């Protein structure tokens, strides 16, 4: 309804908190607007988190409704040991 | 001689059997009446010879002829009677059962069990010296069947009833007239008589007990037999019948161990905890409690293993100094199978970049698997960490953290599938390895879905003239396994134009041997459509059409035990004519796995195999060990063992290599102390090549698996429950292993990554119906029934007293010594659920 999806979003296990929950999202804001919700509703480091959604990766640059995302869609939320962009430097140093 | 009793019913039978020689009328009512009232005495009584019968031994030509004219009505069915009865000591077959035929009926429990049975014996010889080319006869034999039944199962006879209702090849009678006390006995009955009884009729009478246990609701056992039966049609219906919802949390926990993912619809209650059940996500948590109740949560480190303190030190400081790739990727393989699912590694966590800095091309796609193979069954716990691995420098190793993915989604699922998620994107790879990586992934955390969306998404692979041979043999195989023992005809139909397209040239390739693979991946457990299948290959050259026959051959009839698709396997093996020998290979792992599945077959196909051994030639001794590595996975047989360790020192390195993986195998996770020490002496004496020592640490690995927690076993439910999965990934391991030193040795150790999709674990963890985990004194012992049909369950001997969890040996079950509480599966295996007795008072 009123162009709104209830997004069922999975915690890691490490985060002892409900496996399962219900999140009221809109459709029309991008992947790093999802990140950080995600990361303000459950108390995690947007930096320091992927979302997988809709049996595909999450494009940070393209907006929920041209990546697939609709209604009633899961969203895998995993915890990052180190940020995306300080992961890649990090291990892409070491050569 | 006879006596004076003897005498005078000697002469008396003769007076009456005399009378009969001319036509008057009070003849034969009268003689007739004497006979029937003697014989019907004698008969209706303990076992004692039948004194008249013994007396009379005339002939009745006389009495045949007579009545053919005297008397249309009863008399004629009184003689009938009477010399049914005598023929049922003598040899009168066919007419001993026409007698009773158009005789008089009166009923055959008027005469006694004996009559009964000599009856129903003669009626299987009829139907089944009778055809199709008339029914006229087999109405009244059915109408005979129709009061040989119940007699049988009033009287405790439900063997001749169960064998009579075999031979009429009808067995619908036994719905309607099985009896709550009996119901037990003719079940076991038959599910111990199809792994025997040749096609078609094992799945009749499979669906037969299958309507039976639904009949008197043993939902459980339907079950059983639905998965024996491999049909999800019957298994909705059966998970819709289950109004029990304790039944219904057991039912998911064994959809979850066969590997069985069915959806279900949001209009039962319930749905999600049934779900997240199924998807087993709860078993790595359990497992950590297992660990954690055995004090085995340290991890292991293969310096250990291997115990270099005990190793005679012949060279000292000066060659030990220098470390080769394969020991390093043997190490891996160490490091990761032995302190596997523990959740915690104290070489691979701590100081992973560093431990994979050492390692050239393949070793960092091994590495890279064997970090998630490290944690199992924690999909966000294991991506958590295989995130920044997958973010690495050589991103030529990506491929490997897709494996760690694909290897440590498996056995589990997620609403969100982060494993499709993750490889949607990669699969379209164009470069080798990634395309490698994401395939085998996608196949390893999907054994066993058989989703349509993922079959799809690897369709166009295959149509791909740019991917090599090596992306296409892993594709197929990955096909194969996601749609294990379905026969679906778009996977069926795809492999089948990807190999009629393919070239001779390279064809002739060992990567094309996993083209069968996957299409016979498909194909586990149903022999039936494989004529089409032979029919389709055929349009292919030899010799792999040949080649291509035969797999298909061993994966159709995978534990089915038909005898004569062994026989033209052995007759294929025996045939003395390099390519020529694959055929000879692939039919011996053919009578491996059909031999499989009953162990009376598969101890014969131990002294077949020894006699391959020591009388066949050298592609035969090469592809002997794998076969023997597939009989007795997780099963350490001392007398195969033995074998195996004979043959470790065969001057053939190739049956060296293959009876040490033969080691690994058979003697996976049991930690076997003996085995450790042969496998020590044998790096030992093989220290010098750099691959027997590789296979060795490798077997080292697969007997320390888990710590000894681990197995590799197919088989589930008292070894009668098959695995798809298991069987697949078996399989694809052991054809790779058909060529160790291309594949196994060359560029394809993550094929062996694949036994992780068979690996599945052992534990006695046991749950109330709220599912905490509740602590019973189990009886454990073997099951080695001291009773013949009696329908017990083994009679479990041996007994030792444990607190669950427990673990439990290969061969060896438990049962729960306390009436407190109730199994609602009577098969102690896995995580079940008790019921609190009510019938228990304090």
């Amino acid at each position: 309804t009123t162009g709104i999806a209830t997004i069922e979003v999975f915690l890691p296990p490490r985060l002892k908190k409900d496996r399962k929950n219900l999140l009221e999202t809109r459709l029309h804001i991008t992947g790093r607007e999802l990140r950080s919700k995600i990361a303000e509703t459950f108390g995690l480091q947007e930096n320091y988190i992927k979302i997988v959604i809709n049996k595909k990766q999450l494009q940070l640059g393209k907006t929920l409704e041209e990546q697939g995302v609709a209604h009633n869609v899961k969203a895998m939320v995993l915890e990052l040991k180190q940020s995306e962009e300080d992961a890649r430097k990090n291990f892409q140093l070491e050569e | 001689e006879l006596s004076e009793e003897d005498k005078q019913l000697q002469d008396e039978l003769e007076m009456l059997v005399e009378r009969l020689g001319e036509k008057d009328t009070s003849l034969y009512r009268p003689a007739l009446e004497e006979l029937r009232r003697q014989i019907r005495s004698s008969t209706t009584s303990m076992t004692s010879v039948p004194k008249p019968l013994k007396f009379l031994r005339p002939h009745y030509g006389k009495l045949k002829e007579i009545y053919e004219n005297m008397a249309p009505g009863e008399n004629k069915r009184f003689a009938a009677d009477i010399i049914s009865v005598l023929a049922m000591t003598m040899s009168g077959e066919r007419e001993c059962l026409k007698y009773r035929l158009v005789g008089s009926q009166e009923e055959l429990a008027s005469w006694g069990h004996e009559y009964v049975r000599h009856l129903a014996g003669e009626v299987a010889k009829e139907w089944q010296e009778l055809d199709d080319a008339e029914k006229v006869q087999r109405e009244p034999l059915l109408t005979l069947v129709k009061e040989i039944v119940p007699y049988n199962m009033a009287h405790n006879a439900e063997h001749e009833a169960c064998d009579l209702l075999m031979e009429i090849e009808q067995v619908d009678m036994l719905e309607k007239d099985i009896d709550e006390n009996a119901y037990a006995k003719v079940c076991l009955y038959l599910t111990s008589c199809v792994n025997y009884v040749p096609e078609p009729e094992n799945s009749a009478l499979l669906r037969c007990a299958l309507g039976v246990f639904r009949k008197f609701s043993r939902f459980p056992e339907a079950l059983r037999l639905a998965l024996m039966l491999n049909d999800m049609e019957l298994v909705e219906d059966i998970f819709t019948s289950c109004k029990d919802v304790v039944v219904q949390k057991q039912m998911a926990f064994m959809l979850g161990r066969h590997g069985v993912f069915l959806e279900l619809s949001e209009d039962v209650e319930e749905y999600e905890d049934l779900t997240e059940i199924m998807s087993n996500v709860q078993l790595n948590s359990n497992f950590l409690a297992l660990a954690r109740e055995l004090d085995i949560m340290e991890p292991k480190v293969p310096d250990d293993i291997y115990k270099t303190h005990l190793e005679n030190n012949r060279f000292g400081g000066s060659g030990s100094q220098v470390d080769s790739a394969r020991m390093n990727l043997a190490s891996s393989f160490v490091n990761g199978f032995v302190n596997a699912a523990f959740g915690q590694d104290k070489l691979l966590t701590d100081d992973g970049n560093k431990w994979l800095y050492k390692n050239k091309d393949h070793g960092m796609l091994s590495a890279a698997a064997s970090l998630g193979m490290i944690l199992l069954w924690d999909v966000d716990g294991g991506l958590t960490q295989i995130d920044k691995y997958l973010y690495s420098s050589e991103d030529y190793i990506k491929s490997g953290a897709l494996l760690a993915c694909g290897i440590v989604n498996s056995g589990v699922r997620n609403e969100c599938d982060p494993a499709l998620a993750l490889l949607s994107d990669y699969v379209l790879h164009n470069s080798n390895t990634m395309r490698l990586g994401s395939i085998f992934g996608l196949g390893l955390a999907y054994a066993g879905s058989n989703r349509e969306d993922v079959l799809t998404l690897l369709l166009p692979v295959m149509g791909d003239s740019k991917s090599s041979m090596e992306v296409a043999g892993v594709t197929a195989l990955a096909c194969g396994m996601i749609a294990v023992g379905s026969c679906n005809g778009d996977v069926t139909s795809t492999i089948l134009q990807t190999i009629m397209e393919k070239s001779e040239t390279e064809l002739k390739d060992t990567y094309a041997r996993w083209l069968p693979l996957g299409l016979g991946l498909n194909h586990l457990g149903k022999g039936e459509a494989i004529e089409a299948i032979l029919a389709a290959l055929e349009v292919v050259s030899e010799p792999f059409r040949s080649f291509a026959n035969t797999l298909v051959d061993v994966c159709a009839y995978a534990g089915s035990g038909n005898v004569l698709k062994v026989q033209q396997l052995l007759h294929i093996c025996s045939e003395h004519f390099a390519d020529m020998g694959a055929h000879q290979g692939v039919a011996v792992l053919g009578i491996a796995l059909i031999a499989m599945g009953e162990e009376i077959g598969a101890e014969m196909a131990l002294r077949t195999f020894g006699h391959l051994l020591r009388y066949g030639e050298p592609t035969l001794r090469r592809a002997v060990p794998l076969a023997l590595a597939l009989i007795s996975v997780s099963n350490p047989r001392l007398n195969i063992l033995d074998t195996l360790s004979k043959f470790s020192h065969d001057a053939d390195p190739e049956v060296s290599y293959n009876s040490i993986f033969a080691m690994g195998m058979v003697g996976s996770g049991t930690n076997n102390a003996r085995l450790a020490a042969m496998l020590r002496q044998l790096a030992q004496y093989h220290a010098k090549d750099p691959n027997n020592l590789f296979m060795v640490r490798l077997a080292q690995g697969l007997t320390h698996l888990g710590k000894g927690t681990l197995t590799l076993c197919p088989y589930h439910s008292d070894r009668q429950l098959m695995s798809q999965v298991a069987v697949a990934g078996l399989l694809t391991v052991l054809v790779s292993f058909l060529d160790v030193r291309n594949i196994i040795l060359g560029k394809s150790h993550y094929v062996l990554y694949g036994l992780v999709a068979a690996m599945q674990p052992r534990m006695l963890v046991t749950f109330d119906e709220e599912l905490r985990p509740l602590p019973v004194s189990v009886r454990v012992g073997q099951a080695v029934d001291v009773v013949g049909q009696a329908g017990k369950p083994k009679t479990i001997t041996g007994f030792q007293t444990h607190t669950t969890p427990v673990l439990l040996a290969h061969g060896e079950r438990a049962e729960l010594a306390t009436e407190e509480f109730l199994p609602v599966t009577p098969i102690l295996e896995g995580f079940v659920i008790l019921r609190k007795n009510p019938n228990y008072d304090l």
